[PDB]
């Protein structure tokens, strides 16, 4: 022929572990979570679009918006101020105000429409989920990235962000705020989950490695919180992390012993429960745990408050009244 | 449990950079925090940042990013702290304490201070009432603390009480909103939740006089409430 | 831990650096990027006594990068034959177009015939297949190391095998495949490379969207390595399975064909083996159709000219008269 | 039905570089695939490869990757032919003929042949016989063995060629057995496979020439060394 197929990402990458340079074309799918500073901004491409879904959703009703990822809930920061001056010109009583984010990204049952109000900060009775929007933005182009208003009101995160890869026997499902790798020794497992957010949609399978023959019970990172549905998704000897530490809303999950701690495996140990942290309120640290069948090192995860296990993981003689746990 | 043994004082010219340092004993990996506090002559207590030694995990609170520069050195397990380019506002005396990570414990041992002269939707913020408060032996002194937002997790209040002579680093009166640190007299009491807590000390007595803060460690960044001066008649 | 540097997209406008994962294209590499070379040739000379032994005639290559591994190799492998005492000949030969399996395999005067083409003397029933899996790697071009497999399967060698799925557009890819996907109005297959075409199974490890997928709506057949997943299928078109693979190397994309028609009518032939464009006396039939397929046309291209998808028939020449993938 | 027009002869020093050129007339996308052969004087010819103008769809044999550079301008139609650093073994007739892609139609037209003078101042067939002289009216007959099946698609992907002296060869049996238009009915070609033979039966006057066999059924596509008749 006489076609140049450079529709991708060309350039060149140099692998410290595996100990070679390679250069050419392909694609590149990069670690957004734990970058330094922020390498990717949200913008609206109309704010006056934006007004118009806001008083709609006032008008049908609605209350306020739950942000589905971090970095919508951040342009929803910038962006207030002239969303309550484009509505102070059209002279509409009804303020936005928007507050931070709680651990999980709860997910609200209205939404916007294409064409006090309250954006995040914690719950509510006076304005409930119920009457709360979200996943109403997609994608529309691009460092920046501009959004749009969204078509059809369903659970699945925008697929636009999402990007998975595999190669040299490791994988990767990666997000604006997820990275979860897995890995081949001697079976496939996941051994690597970096959070920024905690979100509440479901992982499109059509950005899913091996999404066949999977058991939804026994994922790791749970279906409900944006978990992917795979076998990569898979630790033997665990089960689904339903009582995790994910009120933490950043956290970084591995498998390795909690420092100062020792995990062994005793058909005596307590069953499942939510996660527990290994210090106590005061700050004593509870040195012996323990689980029933699960496989070593054990599920930890670390926020910023400390280090928890995962919810196999049990104490082996400290009563669990006396520890901080996830409920 | 934990010693901690502080630099001793420093007078820079401004615009210099000055580092300090905080010498730890009876640390663990999973305790000895090594946090640190700015307090103006007879001011509010500001939180600066952490850094453990043997872990190298830091943290700044936002106003200090640019000022401070936290770093270590495992072996001695001795904190170093660097502030950047200097002003008149970087006057004060800068406290070392032992502390732990987010809702964790309180400010159990203190260092005894470097004094540092210069010459040639957000933040939790806790209000104290009142600002001044004179008693009588044998009276019930109560001192209450607002936090403008729940200092609650996991049925846990991160809440507690401090006390402070002149010239001298706090003391933990009452750690978790109302539990009675280890040798303290019984006469002082904690008790509140969510929002409201306060601090009573009954009957108080002829050393009872100090300033008493109160700080919270629910959420980044820690703050304190801006102190009350208790006097005896 | 990973890899890091750096990527310039010109389709998206933007430069970016990072760390993570580079999956490359190593088929329309200008050199040969990787090349395979055995961990103990001295291994290899004795599972091939074994294999001869057993009545193994011959073995058949899986991949590309193995045919010629075995053309480098063979005067060492001869080599410690002769001197290991043994009266046999191994000659090596050429690659056909599908690189055909064998249904033996290897363990961990007389004639060994490697690869070259078919025969009734050592036919593939008695030929070893996909026995070779990769050690480790070298570093610059590439070594690949290869070791005799443990176990008898018949799912290519995974340490090869990559994809990736970004900007909504996705990659199945290999040492000689080069497989994209796409987001537009709804996801199907666009374009796929081969530099060879092999025998074995895409294993699901490695495969995006690899539930509810049935084989009969697959573009490339799960029988030729085909990813068995929803990125494999294209609207209006079934299975492949009599696509022009004997071309051995060939770029399908979905566009017409030099000087050729497709249109959509129900007066239209039955989807039959896949037809050429040029007849072989040279000739181009200009006018062509399917009968429920959806345009553009699926169209492979290879060193001897344009081919149609299997739908796509002539609307006016008789079929008689054009070359058809029917090769053996 | 198709023009070829080659450059002028060129006169070249060793060690530097000639670009020769070819121009077609009748042309299409669809064909217009532009090979060139090197021919030593007297001797066989040698596939260098093929550029289509209108594509810039270029291909190359092994021997001439370093020395030969194909090149095209789509306005006037024309392939260029650049031979890099040059050596008395590239003297030689250099002929540009139309083709096709792999398994298709053979070398329909001819250029004249550009003549490279260089001075100070696989699949092989075997042609059978080298040489052979004839007399009027009794029965020629050339061989080609090709070294592997030139046989895809149910076809022969077979060809001969006539070359009398100082002229380009012509096609006579195309596809193994066909007759090309116009080409008397005393040429005759049979075979299969791996086997086939050339007849002229009664050769005649015109009949003395060089006579060649090709293939194009795999890449790098090859000529017999030829096959001198001479009449009595
Ligand atoms: C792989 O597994 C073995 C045994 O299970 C273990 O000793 C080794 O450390 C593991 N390596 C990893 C997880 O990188
Ligand atoms: C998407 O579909 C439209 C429908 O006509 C087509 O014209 C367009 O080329 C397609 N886009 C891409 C990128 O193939």
């Amino acid at each position: 022929n006489l076609y140049f197929q450079s529709n991708a990402d060309s350039g060149c990458v140099v692998s410290w572990k595996n100990k070679e340079l390679k250069c050419g074309s392909g694609i590149f799918i990069t670690d957004n979570v734990h970058t330094w500073t922020e390498q990717y901004k949200f913008q609206p491409e109309s704010p006056s679009k934006l007004a118009s879904a806001i008083q709609k959703a006032h008008e049908e009703g609605i209350c306020g918006i739950r942000s589905v990822t971090r970095l919508e809930n951040l342009m929803w920061k910038q962006i207030t101020p002239e969303l309550n001056h484009i509505l102070s010109e059209n002279e509409v009583k009804l303020t936005i105000m928007t507050g931070d984010i709680k651990g999980i990204m709860q997910a609200g049952k209205r939404s916007l429409r294409p064409q006090t109000f309250l954006i995040d900060g914690p719950e509510t009775a006076e304005c409930p989920n119920t009457n709360r929007a979200w996943n109403s933005l997609e994608v529309e182009d691009y460092t920046n990235i501009w959004l749009k208003l969204k078509e059809k009101q369903d659970v699945f995160c925008d697929s636009k962000l999402m990007s998975a890869a595999i190669k040299d026997n490791r994988a990767v499902h990666a997000d604006m705020g997820y990275w979860i790798e897995s890995a081949l020794n001697d079976t496939w497992k996941i051994e690597k989950a970096s959070f920024i957010e905690v979100k509440n949609c479901h992982w499109p399978k059509s950005h899913t490695l091996w999404s066949n023959g999977v058991l939804e019970s026994e994922m790791i990172i749970p279906k409900n919180l944006a978990g992917p549905v795979s076998q990569h998704n898979y630790r033997p000897g665990y089960h689904t992390q339903i009582t995790g530490p994910w009120h933490l809303g950043k956290l970084e999950m591995d498998f390795d012993f909690c420092d100062g701690t020792t995990v062994v495996v005793t058909e005596d140990c307590g069953n499942r429960g939510p996660s527990l942290r290994t210090t106590t309120a005061s700050g004593k640290l509870i040195t012996e745990w323990c689980c029933r069948s699960c496989t070593l090192p054990p599920l930890r995860y670390r926020g910023e408050d400390g280090c928890w296990y995962g919810m196999e993981i049990r104490p082996l003689k400290e009563k669990e009244e006396n520890l901080v746990n996830s409920l | 449990e934990v010693q901690l043994q502080q630099s001793g004082p420093e007078l820079v010219k401004p615009g210099a950079s000055v580092k300090m340092s905080c010498k730890a004993s009876g640390c663990t990996l999973t305790n000895c925090f090594m946090h640190w506090m700015k307090q103006k002559p007879g001011q509010d207590l500001e939180w600066i940042g952490y850094i453990n030694p043997y872990n190298d995990m830091t943290k700044y609170s936002e106003n200090f990013k640019g000022k401070a520069t936290l770093t270590s050195d495992k072996s001695s397990s001795t904190a170093f702290m660097e502030l950047s380019s200097l002003t008149s506002e970087d006057s004060a005396v800068y406290y070392c304490a032992r502390g732990y990570l987010l809702r964790t414990g309180c400010f159990d041992y203190w260092g005894q201070g470097t004094t540092l002269t210069v010459s040639s939707g957000g933040n939790i913020v806790l209000t104290q009432s009142p600002a001044s408060l004179a008693v009588s032996l044998g009276q019930r002194a109560t001192i209450s603390c607002r936090a403008s937002e729940s200092v609650d997790s996991y049925g846990y209040s991160f809440m507690h009480w401090y006390q402070q002579k002149p010239g001298q680093p706090p003391k933990v009166l009452i750690y978790l909103a109302s539990n009675l640190e280890s040798g303290v007299p019984a006469r002082f009491s904690g008790s509140g939740s969510r929002t409201d807590f306060t601090l009573t000390i009954d009957p108080v007595e002829a050393d009872d006089a100090a300033t008493y803060y109160c700080q919270q460690n629910n959420e980044n960044p820690l703050t304190f409430g801006a102190g009350t001066k208790l006097e005896l008649k």
